[PDB]
């Protein structure tokens, strides 16, 4: 039961197109994201 | 004064975990209050 699926939207100002990055290994919240992690 | 290493590191860490939890609360001040106002 997948209620939500990823699509493309032309509008940009909506909050529905906002994502967050969760590292696989625990890292501090004030660290620079490596390019290839 | 090389013994001051352990003397000052305890102070540094005791200050910094409090600073980072306060900074996490500050990060909440933005991220939580961003999604609170309605549309």
């Amino acid at each position: 039961k997948m209620v939500y699926s990823l699509v493309s939207v032309p509008e940009g100002n909506d909050i529905s197109s906002i994502f967050e990055l969760d590292p696989t290994t625990l890292r501090g919240g004030d660290s620079l994201v490596p390019r290839n992690s | 004064e090389s013994t001051m290493k352990l003397v000052t590191n305890l102070s540094g860490q005791l200050s910094e975990l409090k600073d980072q939890m306060t900074e996490q609360r500050k990060q909440k001040q933005r991220i939580g209050l961003l999604g609170h106002p309605p549309h």
